[PDB]
């Protein structure tokens, strides 16, 4: 087991196979009341799911961190719980509806 | 005779001041960063009983070394007005000088001697360390030529 | 590539723990630190004795400014106006007219040098090579006025100084 | 390999293009353009309603992790009714890449403060505040930080003068700094030096 | 450099160091103050044929930004994953 | 017109604003004065404070009032934890500055500013 | 103690310089009457918030007008 | 006597100085210079405010602590008594009460101060 992350502040992770199940279970669990064809849910759904698969196919903690790119598992499970916390946010924000309104004539136009 | 008496006695309480000039550890912007450099082992400004100290009431002269802004105007007068007397301001580089490169900004003022009493002006941006000592000897020259007792004898 | 700047563990043999007890009642690593302050009591300072002694500067170095001429005596100066367009600090001010001769001359050239941030910029715009910043640098006046430079005093430091300015031009104009 | 042409990169250009628009298909209720320049930097531009949602997806969202505030700015612009253009650029060090999001907002239109999203986020605020005028609402203390106390106006907009309006004096009688209507010995002097013949034919606007 | 013999033995002993070899005052190991005259090179464009600016004018090549998307499928990052660090081989641990 | 609010959704919610500062304001010249050891009295600096608030009585947009109490708020502030000197306090009543009469003769005798 | 009351906020209103002791009543309304304008009510209530020790938030205080509405008001 | 001759010597050599250094010198007294310091900007409240004493309980340990060295500075001429098994007893039973005192402090945490 990892003596330290390295990173000051991010304790070092037991279990973290299990934890990362929990994890992308729930972001899971929480697309399932976005919309079916916003695609942040298509997007993370993708994206969630393969993490899923990979943490659930490498038992070796090492061996799993290089499939994933995401730097130490400790922290591969933070950005999995900020995705999680983002993806609750999203419910209520619900960007996935046409723009709010359009910007005045020249809003963009540069040079002046 | 009184006026050789006073002439001598200027002498030695002039010969004191300027043999023992202890600036204020007030520095502003670059040009302190060259004040930082006559106090270091090249120069050592120490060697000619040049000593900083932190305290108003014990300095002898403020170096302004760096622009002044509106918002600092009011504590650079307050620790000049804090200073006990004798006291001698040198304005180090252009900002201190006249505004420098920020003669025209709305936040800076246009020289430090708006604010207080100047005695010596040490020109460049920013003045070499050896251009501030060039400075302040010249203010040691300057501190030689007083005339108090003599002036007060003929009051 | 990175390296730990600290990321070590102790050894726990007894005469490692030892060694540390030592050094923690015995102050070794403090008296350590006396010996290094020691040694430079006895090296030479850096000193140098000023005003009799001077720093080393380079034919480059950027000082008080001078307006030059060419060998017949008559200005360099031809009123073209690059230097005060290009002075960062608008430092430089310049009226100009017809000389009695039908030349092209300045009747203003004034630097602020309360103004001017002594970048050299000046005499990289100068086609004629007639305004320089000069090798002085001791020049601290008592008061603010002396340091508004119009162009009387300018040449004046050009003939003060030319002696000294073409020399140092002549060993660095090969990389300008 | 012209030496002295920059190079350009068409793989970022490809790479911050996909990804532009995989910004503009998931928060479509705010983003208004998306665009990259020549030299691989790609810009969101988006209704200020959506300040904090786009900025929280960003930072949190695993496909962008942009976890670095770089810098917050605003730009005045007083042709546009919305004068001010806020200017967000992000960094991401788990992608190693950056991305810049803007909105806009005028005099008395207030933006959403991000603090919550980045605690860098706070001094910047202030700035733009204080420099700009642009009221951030829900700013945890909002207040000037560069310019003197008391003072009035902000000075970065176009229209204040770059001298401004007063300056500072020590006065004998009164025994202390006061502030007085500005007066230069010198006048600035205004240079015009824009050519009257068109410099880059790329950039030339419809007549 | 004029230290006595007993005197650069002491100051060595103090700081463990042997000072003589890397003394923090300059003697003559320094550049002369006065040297010959340089000979700088030219650049690329310094040619009398084929060099026409119209084809080495980096600021006409620069172009207004693409617009991606306006108002008027796998998910993608901004770029692929940071790779990690590896530890130097010169010093890992200092 | 259908404009995102500051604060007050109306001129009537806004002057609520106003006079809680205006409250704000009187309450703290007594203290301004003692802490600051200015010269004027407290008549003087609760006139001043009058002063200040008449020259925008002629304001009707809501969002323009409500960036006016902000201000006013902050200037506040900074009197009460004494960021401000006594030089910021007493830059309202101009001291120093001579008075410009404002009859068409005397600006014509002086100079060209209408 | 209603009946001291109406000697108490006289009291105050005499002493508020820009009030004419002559042209006041215990119904003179400080707009019409007196002759003020919101912030010397404003200054009127804080007068009164000092004598009676209690604050008066503003949803209360705009409502009084006259001396006799401060009494009034001051009984609850 | 030469105690006393010496003590107001010393303290009369000081008192001349600070009557000189107020007498000889030229002043200009006026308010900002006699001003309260505080680099440049004015104080914010009385420098009489109360200011909290983190170490409050160290001290007045030190005032039990100071008593004990009263007890103990007599050692040296307690030596000199023939019943020195008593006198060694009882010499090393105060110091060890001192320290078992100093180590009750320690281990319940009175040498740390408040934060
Ligand atoms: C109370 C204490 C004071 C009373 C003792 C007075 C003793 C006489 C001191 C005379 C020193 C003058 C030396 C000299 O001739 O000048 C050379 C110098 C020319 O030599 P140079 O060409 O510059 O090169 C110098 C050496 O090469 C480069 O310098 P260096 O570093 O190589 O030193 C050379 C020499 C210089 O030293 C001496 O000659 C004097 C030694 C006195 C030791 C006292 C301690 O020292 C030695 O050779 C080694 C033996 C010295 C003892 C070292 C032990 C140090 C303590 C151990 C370390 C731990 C400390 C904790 O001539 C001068 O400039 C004359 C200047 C006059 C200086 C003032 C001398 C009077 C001092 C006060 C007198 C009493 C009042
Ligand atoms: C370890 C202790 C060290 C002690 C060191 C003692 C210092 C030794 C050197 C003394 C030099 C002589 C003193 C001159 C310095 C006076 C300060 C000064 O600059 O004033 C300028 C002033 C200048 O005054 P002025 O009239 O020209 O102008 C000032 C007024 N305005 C501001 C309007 C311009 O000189 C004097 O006023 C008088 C000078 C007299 C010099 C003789 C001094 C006599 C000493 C007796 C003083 C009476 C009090 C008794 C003190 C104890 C006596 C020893
Ligand atoms: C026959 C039986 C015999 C029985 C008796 C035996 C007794 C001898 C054996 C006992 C041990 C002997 C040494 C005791 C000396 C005191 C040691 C000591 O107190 O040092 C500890 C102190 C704390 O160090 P620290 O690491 O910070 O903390 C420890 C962990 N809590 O560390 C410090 O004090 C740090 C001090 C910092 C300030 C130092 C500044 C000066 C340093 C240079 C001084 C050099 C000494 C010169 C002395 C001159 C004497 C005239
Ligand atoms: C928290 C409570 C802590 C209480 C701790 C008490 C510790 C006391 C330890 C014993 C101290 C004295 O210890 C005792 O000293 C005496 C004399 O000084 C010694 O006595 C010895 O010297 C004396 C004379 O000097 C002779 O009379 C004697 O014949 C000889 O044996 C004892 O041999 C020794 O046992
Ligand atoms: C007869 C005199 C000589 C005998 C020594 C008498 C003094 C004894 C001192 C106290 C001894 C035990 O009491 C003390 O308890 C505390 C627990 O908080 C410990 O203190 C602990 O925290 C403090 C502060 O970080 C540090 O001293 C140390 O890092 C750690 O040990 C001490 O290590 C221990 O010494
Ligand atoms: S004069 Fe030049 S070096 Fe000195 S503070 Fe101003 S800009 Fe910096
Ligand atoms: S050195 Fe620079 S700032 Fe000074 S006059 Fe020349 S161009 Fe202007
Ligand atoms: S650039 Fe040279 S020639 Fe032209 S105005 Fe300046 S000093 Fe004269």
């Amino acid at each position: 087991l990892k003596k330290t992350t390295g990173l000051v502040g991010l304790a070092v992770c037991e279990t973290p196979h299990e934890r990362l199940k929990i994890l992308y279970t729930k972001i899971l669990d929480v697309l399932g009341h976005i919309p079916k064809n916003a695609a942040y849910r298509k997007y993370t759904e993708q994206i969630t799911n393969e993490k899923l698969s990979m943490v659930k196919a490498e038992p070796d903690v090492k061996k799993l961190e290089e499939r994933l790119q995401g730097g130490q598992i400790e922290e591969v499970i933070l950005q999995a719980e900020n995705e999680l916390s983002l993806a609750r946010k999203m419910i209520q924000w619900k960007p996935w509806e046409p723009l709010v309104e359009e910007p005045p004539a020249s809003q963009w136009k540069w040079p002046i | 005779r009184g006026e050789y008496v006073v002439a001598k006695l200027d002498d030695l309480i002039n010969w004191a001041r300027r043999s023992s000039l202890w600036p204020m550890t007030f520095g502003l912007a670059c040009c302190a960063v060259e004040m930082m450099h006559m106090a270091a082992p090249r120069y050592d400004m120490d060697r000619f009983g040049v000593v900083f100290r932190a305290s108003p009431r014990q300095s002898d002269v403020m170096i302004v070394a760096g622009t002044l802004t509106n918002k600092m105007a009011p504590a650079l007068r307050k620790v000049y007005d804090q200073m006990p007397e004798p006291r001698y301001v040198v304005s180090m580089g252009s900002c201190a000088n006249g505004g420098g490169y920020y003669h025209y900004s709305y936040s800076v003022v246009r020289g430090c001697d708006r604010i207080v009493p100047v005695d010596i002006y040490v020109p460049g941006c920013p003045p070499t360390a050896e251009a501030l000592l060039y400075g302040i000897l010249q203010l040691q020259k300057k501190i030689k030529r007083e005339k108090r007792l003599r002036i007060w004898y003929r009051r | 590539t990175y390296k730990y700047v600290n990321l070590r563990e102790p050894s726990m043999d007894m005469k490692s723990v030892t060694d540390r007890a030592a050094q923690t009642l015995l102050w070794t690593e403090l008296i350590r630190g006396l010996g290094m302050t020691l040694s430079y009591l006895f090296r030479e300072p850096a000193t140098i004795n000023y005003p009799f002694e001077k720093g080393p500067l380079s034919p480059r170095f950027r000082g008080e400014h001078a307006l030059r001429r060419y060998p017949s005596g008559e200005e360099r100066c031809i009123a073209c106006k690059l230097c005060e367009a290009v002075c960062p600090a608008q430092a430089i001010t310049i009226e100009a007219e017809p000389r009695a001769d039908g030349s092209r001359r300045t009747t203003r050239y004034d630097i602020d040098m309360t103004k001017c941030i002594y970048c050299g910029f000046c005499q990289e715009a100068c086609p004629v090579d007639a305004i320089v910043e000069g090798p002085n640098f001791e020049f601290s006046t008592e008061t603010h006025e002396e340091l508004l430079y119009n162009k009387e005093k300018l040449l004046n430091n050009g003939d003060k100084w030319e002696a000294e300015i073409a020399a140092n031009i002549q060993a660095d104009y090969l990389y300008r | 390999t012209r030496p002295t042409v920059r190079p350009r990169n068409d793989v970022a250009h490809k790479q911050l293009s996909a990804f532009g628009e995989y910004v503009a298909e998931i928060l479509p209720k705010y983003v208004q353009q998306v665009q990259v320049s020549c030299f691989n930097e790609l810009e969101i531009c988006i209704h200020p309603d959506g300040v904090i949602p786009v900025l929280t997806f960003l930072r949190d969202h695993s496909n962008a992790q942009f976890k670095s505030l770089a810098d917050l700015t605003a730009v005045d612009i007083p042709t546009r009714q919305n004068r001010f253009e806020i200017v967000y650029n992000l960094l991401s060090l788990r992608f190693n890449s950056r991305i810049r999001v803007k909105t806009y907002t005028d005099e008395l239109t207030p933006i959403e403060s991000s603090v919550p999203v980045y605690k860098a986020a706070n001094w910047y605020e202030r700035e733009i505040w204080d420099m700009f005028g642009v009221f951030f609402a829900n700013h945890p203390d909002l207040r000037r930080i560069l310019t003197d106390y008391g003072f009035e106006g902000h000075p970065f907009r176009k229209d204040f003068p770059l001298s401004g309006y007063v300056e500072l004096r020590y006065d004998d009688e009164v025994k202390r700094v006061v502030a007085e209507p500005v007066e230069l010995a010198q006048e600035f002097r205004k240079f015009d030096l824009n050519s009257p013949w068109e410099a880059f034919p790329a950039y030339r606007q419809p007549p | 450099a004029s230290a006595t013999r007993f005197i650069q033995w002491l100051r060595n002993w103090a700081s463990g160091r042997d000072l003589q070899a890397k003394l923090q005052l300059r003697y003559q190991e320094i550049s002369k103050r006065t040297q010959p005259p340089p000979k700088l090179p030219v650049g690329p464009s310094h040619k009398l044929s084929n060099n026409y600016y119209c084809t080495r004018d980096g600021r006409r090549e620069a172009m207004p930004p693409s617009i991606v998307m306006s108002s008027q499928k796998k998910a993608v990052s901004p770029a692929p994953p940071i790779k990690r660090w590896e530890l130097s081989q010169d010093e890992p641990y200092l | 017109t259908s404009v995102k609010p500051i604060f007050s959704r109306d001129m009537n919610e806004a002057k609520r604003r106003v006079r809680e500062l205006y409250r704000a304001w009187y309450r703290e010249v007594p203290n301004t004065v003692h802490l600051f050891q200015l010269d004027i009295s407290v008549k003087q600096g609760r006139d001043k404070v009058r002063e200040m608030f008449k020259k925008n009585a002629h304001i009707t947009d809501p969002r323009v009032v409500d960036l006016l109490v902000i201000k006013g708020k902050m200037e506040l502030e900074e009197t009460i934890k004494v960021w401000k000197q006594r030089t910021h306090v007493m830059r309202f009543f101009h001291e120093t500055e001579a008075p410009r009469p404002k009859d068409f003769l005397s600006k014509f005798y002086v100079g060209h500013d209408p | 103690t209603l009946e001291g009351i109406k000697d108490r906020v006289l009291y105050v209103l005499k002493l508020y310089d820009k009030i004419d002791p002559e042209k006041l009543s215990v119904n003179s309304h400080f707009m019409k009457d007196l002759g003020l304008d919101s912030l010397d009510q404003v200054e009127i209530i804080m007068a009164m918030e000092d004598e009676f020790g209690f604050e008066i938030p503003d949803i209360d205080a705009e409502k009084l007008m006259c001396p006799q509405e401060i009494v009034d008001y001051i009984a609850d | 006597m030469n105690l006393m001759l010496a003590l107001l010597t010393n303290f009369t050599l000081a008192t001349l100085l600070v009557i000189i250094a107020f007498w000889l010198p030229q002043l200009n007294v006026y308010s900002e210079k006699t001003s309260p310091y505080e680099c440049g900007f004015d104080p914010m409240g009385s420098a009489r405010l109360p200011f909290s004493m983190k170490f409050f309980l160290v001290a007045i340990t030190f005032l039990l602590f100071d008593l004990e060295i009263a007890l103990l500075l007599p050692l040296p001429w307690a030596s000199q008594t023939a019943n020195l098994n008593t006198m060694l007893t009882m010499a090393l039973f105060l110091i060890i009460l001192l320290a078992v005192s100093l180590a009750y402090e320690w281990t319940q945490k009175g040498l740390e101060w408040t934060e």
